[PDB]
RNA sequence: AGAACCUUACCUGGUCUUGACAUCCACGGAAGUUUUCAGAGAUGAGAAUGUGCCUUCGGGAACCGUGAGACAGGUGCUGCAUGGCUGUCGUCAGCUCGUGUUGUGAAAUGUUGGGUUAAGUCCCGCAACGAGCGCAACCCUUAUCCUUUGUUGCCAGCGGUCCGGCCGGGAACUCAAAGGAGACUGCCAGUGAUAAACUGGAGGAAGGUGGGGAUGACGUCAAGUCAUCAUGGCCCUUACGACCAGGGCUACACACGUGCUACAAUGGCGCAUACAAAGAGAAGCGACCUCGCGAGAGCAAGCGGACCUCAUAAAGUGCGUCGUAGUCCGGAUUGGAGUCUGCAACUCGACUCCAUGAAGUCGGAAUCGCUAGUAAUCGUGGAUCAGAAUGCCACGGUGAAUACGU
């Protein structure tokens, strides 16, 4: 016992070393004795120190093993438990982490078959695992399009789907590797999931034209991603934007959204109006239908369109500031993420100016990286440029990169720098032209 | 006696309740009975550990109690030994399994109940009350308190007749509800009777 | 189709308790009715405060039972698995009716 | 915040003595169930079956029963030994300290003075400068608007209507409960030490601490409570402890305190019929239907409860009659017959029916409350509680008079 000169022996009995011993003054943490004698107390006569890795192999008929904390660990794909080994109630190993899955075969079959195949968070090389992961993906973007999570069949059916053809020999990951080794030669496609994910819901109608994957803005084409996670920062339909395209994009007409959301969009916008204006429009779904049956996208700005056709319906002059956008839900606001050629989403927002007011230096150095010839020159004092470019253009990959060169005054000289706005180009070239004229007139 | 209990007027505004749970007309009474029954056991068992405060909450036929104490070592036990002994006994009293959280109270002589039960100990250890009390009151100002009231009462120092004595320095606004007050009483079971001990502590405006 | 009754003794606690339930429910299946503020019950308690005499000296106490209702109307059979795992604090009772 | 026993601490009688209740030891049996006998009651005696756990094979845990000693127990005395809790002046506005100055000193000054407020509230002055408890503020509720949501809550814009938000339906509105806003002498005019402030006016749902509640300083009364509890001292330890039964706490020549119901026509009675808020409910609330004049009883749905139940609010309003008669006023009292509760309703519950119908025709000396949703009146619910209120606590309905003034 710790800091105590007494020993726990068999059962709850306690003893001590007979004082005639030489290790009576040098107590071990683990002792064996020859004779137990009760005289004043319990005394072991001849005592000797032992190492407790000794007594498990030599008392196999006496060891009781208690397994606690049964937890499924991913890295082995197997359930661990802390084992305690005891004889006569003596805790030989207080704690040893051991494979509970290798210990018992009953429940661990169900646990592994659920985890590494139905949830399927497995680090492995299996081809059916790969294809079923991609199938569950192509279903979960379908649910992300639908905004209704009833299309996919439940995971218990997928567990049954696995369990009916996984043989009874599989109890753990090693047995499963051994089983896939002999079964992959006969039926590779059996473990790959069949296309029965959608059954009878009616959502699985989902229209491809109603839910596009790319948006065309002028000459440009921008990526779309879908996500169903209400209230999240990354929720809503998210447009993905290559960074050099920033100088050709504008926010006009962009709030029209995919056509699969516009009914509840205009319902949210019309109920963003205060109660007196809102009382004019009863019922809101009916008036949303009467609006969408006559409106066409991109012919007008959104606010103007709602104003003029709602005036056509009832004769109220709804002002511009009457519409509230904080009351409009965030997932209906089309998320903006500027991405690179390797789809790294650099900056984000739910309006285009959240990108533009933060990316001007990065867009500027993006322009400078492609402009590898020295139109941009410094220390310039006499006009020696020939024809200064109106709108500087380059090409990267599949898209042209456009900017505007202009003069820059420096109070000691004139310089040429790029600008992403024709107006800023105008005032910059104006000031540079003024300094150039002042330097050139005698 | 005419004043109101400051913690009892400040429960719904500033000082949180000691037990937080729900019951219908059936289970509420014997729930209170069990809440009583565990508390005095914990107090008499850990009276040497300087227990300040007890919180009960009851998660769906379970119990978690959190006891605020000033000294870690005694209540935890060496190498994590005693809290598991406290584990099963409160579950035995409850009839449901229980969880116990030990909450450290730093700045120990700013807690009212610890100050009260501390100054109870020296009166039963018969050191003289004036020095005991002014030592107990200047300490909060020294460690930066901004209100302290202290009282003892009744057969004070072997007196034939009872009297009350209060000290106070700083600011102790009882009538301000936004003022935060630590208050709990104590009794000294001296050889002549019961010394009553009261301590008010004032921390902040909100 | 499922009625989630929340009963608590603190409005400051039951608001986040029903907010957690509603955002988790709409997180994985949507179409949740708003948390309805339903009329609370006030238990008023008259106590004689002196040990022996002076009946007219009393104190008044009350219990406030903040009562909120959350309704979900559509079949949302996957949310229910994580719905039992939300481990809300002891301050509020939850009753689920079908 | 609820005495038929119980409660109960009283009395009388039958009874017990490590005990009715705790802990320590030892022994045996698990625990528990059924039956009968005497007793008003606490005993003694059977039959059935115990005997689950825990592998260290044994014991352990619970419980019962028996005995010894350490011990228990008391609503027993002391509130003038105490804590705690409470009343009180009084929600009165005052009660003090640190430092300084004066006075040998007790003490003063601050805190007095002018104004001013409900307020040592604020301003000015000032041998005072500051500080604390007090006041106010922030606490809750009510008085108006907005944001959120709209079930069981609501029905305006739509239809069908079984005429019933009945349904489809709708979220406006009431409402519900969260977050905000809103009232701060904020603005104006005059007075006023260019002050604090006062008076009047606008605006506004609310205007001058908006209203009500919580909130009670230093302390007084050796105030009340040893019987709520804890507690020092003292007392009994075969009784001042403990069990049980019947009676008492409810008596009755009288006196007082606080209420209820009346003395009536602003009313009684009969019918028709209109309008609420608040609260409770599972050993509970208890729909409908049937039976009874009724108390209720059966049957039995729903309701842990914005749905269902208690649950028809009554004054009222309109009809008809009464007619100033100790009366078609008033209902005490008394007899009979009953209903429910509960082992049990004689002492000593609650209620119904029939029959009777006391005093009382507005209260001496005196005395109390009430400054507006008040006073008065009219009903409702709750707590306690098996059953039990004219008492308390809470709720609405109608709804006043008067304040010259000190």
């Amino acid at each position: 016992d710790a800091d105590k000169q007494e020993y726990t022996g068999a059962r709850n009995a306690r003893f001590s070393i007979f004082p005639g011993s030489g290790l009576f003054k040098k107590p071990p943490k683990w002792v064996m004795v020859a004779e137990l004698v009760e005289t004043s107390r319990l005394w072991g006569r001849i005592a000797a120190r032992i190492d407790p890795e000794w007594v498990e192999p030599v008392a196999q008929h006496l060891i009781k093993r208690t397994y606690s904390e049964p937890h499924w660990e991913r890295a082995q794909g197997a359930v661990m438990a802390t084992e305690k080994v005891t004889v006569y109630g003596l805790p030989i190993v207080a704690a040893r982490k051991v494979n509970y899955s290798q210990i018992d075969p009953a429940l661990c079959r169900e646990l592994f078959i659920r985890h590494a195949l139905v949830e399927g968070d497995w680090q492995t090389r299996h081809a059916f695992f790969r294809e079923n992961l991609k199938l569950r993906a192509e279903v979960e973007e379908l649910e992300h399009k639908s905004r209704r999570r009833d299309i996919l069949v439940d995971d218990e059916t997928l567990f049954e789907f696995y369990d009916q053809r996984i043989s009874h020999d599989v109890i753990s990951a090693r047995h499963f590797d051994s089983w896939w080794k002999k079964v992959s030669r006969e039926t590779p496609d059996l473990l790959n999931f069949e296309k029965s994910m959608l059954i009878k819901e009616g959502a699985e109608k989902i229209s491809k034209l109603d839910y596009p994957n790319f948006w065309h803005q002028g000459n440009l084409k921008l990526r779309l991603s879908y996500q169903f996670e209400p209230g999240a920062d990354a929720d809503g339909v998210t447009v993905h934007i290559p960074l050099p395209l920033l100088n050709q994009v504008e926010e006009s007409g962009f709030e029209w959204q995919i056509p699969g959301l516009r009914r509840e969009l205009v319902i949210a916008l019309i109920k963003s109006l205060p109660k007196p204006v809102r009382r004019n429009f009863v019922p809101a779904p009916n008036y949303a239908e009467a609006f969408l049956g006559r409106v066409k996208p991109l012919e007008l700005p959104l606010l103007d369109s709602l104003e003029r056709e709602l005036r056509r319906m009832t004769g109220v002059t709804v002002d511009r500031e009457d519409w509230h956008w904080d009351q409009v839900p965030d997932h209906l606001k089309i998320t903006f993420r500027v991405v690179d050629d390797k789809n790294k989403k650099l900056k984000e927002g739910r309006s285009l100016q959240d990108l533009k007011d933060a990316l001007k230096g990065k867009v500027q150095e993006t322009l400078s990286a492609v402009a590898d010839d020295g139109i941009e020159q410094s220390g310039l004092h006499i006009w020696s440029f020939g024809q200064l470019p109106e709108s500087y253009e380059q090409k990267r990959g599949n898209y042209k990169v456009k900017a505007w060169p202009a003069l820059v005054d420096e109070r000691d000289s004139v310089a040429i720098k790029l600008f992403d706005n024709p107006l800023e180009q105008k005032q910059a070239m104006w000031n540079g032209l003024r300094r150039l004229l002042l330097l050139n007139i005698p | 006696g005419q004043k109101v209990h400051p913690n009892g007027i400040r429960l719904g505004i500033v000082k949180p309740w000691n037990s937080t749970w729900f019951a219908n007309t059936k289970e509420f009474a014997d729930n209170l009975d069990s809440d009583f029954k565990v508390r005095q056991y914990l107090t008499k068992e850990l009276a040497k550990a300087s227990v300040s405060r007890i919180v009960i909450e009851r998660p769906a036929k379970s119990i978690r109690v959190t006891i605020h104490t000033a000294r870690p070592g005694i209540v935890i036990g060496k190498k994590g030994e005693d809290v598991e002994k406290l584990r099963k006994v409160v579950a035995d009293i409850a009839g449901v399994p229980a969880q116990i959280n030990i909450a450290e109270v730093r700045k120990p002589e700013l807690d009212a109940k610890l100050v009260a039960d501390s100054i109870t100990s020296q009166l039963e250890r018969r050191v003289m009350f004036r020095r005991a009390m002014k030592r107990a009151v200047q300490n909060a100002m020294r460690l930066g308190a901004k209100g302290i009231k202290v009282e003892v009462s009744g057969r004070l120092g072997g007196a034939e007749i009872a009297r009350t004595e209060w000290y106070r320095e700083g600011r102790v606004p009882l009538h301000t509800l936004r003022a935060d007050i630590d208050y709990n009483t104590s009794e000294a079971h001296t050889t002549y009777g019961v010394i009553g001990v009261k301590v008010w502590i004032f921390k902040g405006e909100i | 189709r499922i009625r989630i009754r929340l009963k608590a003794f603190d409005h400051r606690l039951i608001d986040q308790a029903t907010a957690e339930i509603v955002e988790t429910a709409k997180r994985t299946g949507a179409q949740v009715r708003g948390p309805i503020p339903l009329p609370t019950r006030k238990e008023r308690f008259t106590v004689l405060i002196s040990p022996h005499v002076n009946k007219d000296a009393r104190d008044q106490y009350e219990i406030r039972t903040h009562l909120r209702l959350v309704d979900i109307v559509e079949p949302t059979e996957k949310t229910v698995d994580a719905l039992m795992r939300l481990d809300l604090a002891a301050g509020v009772d939850v009753q689920i009716s079908l």
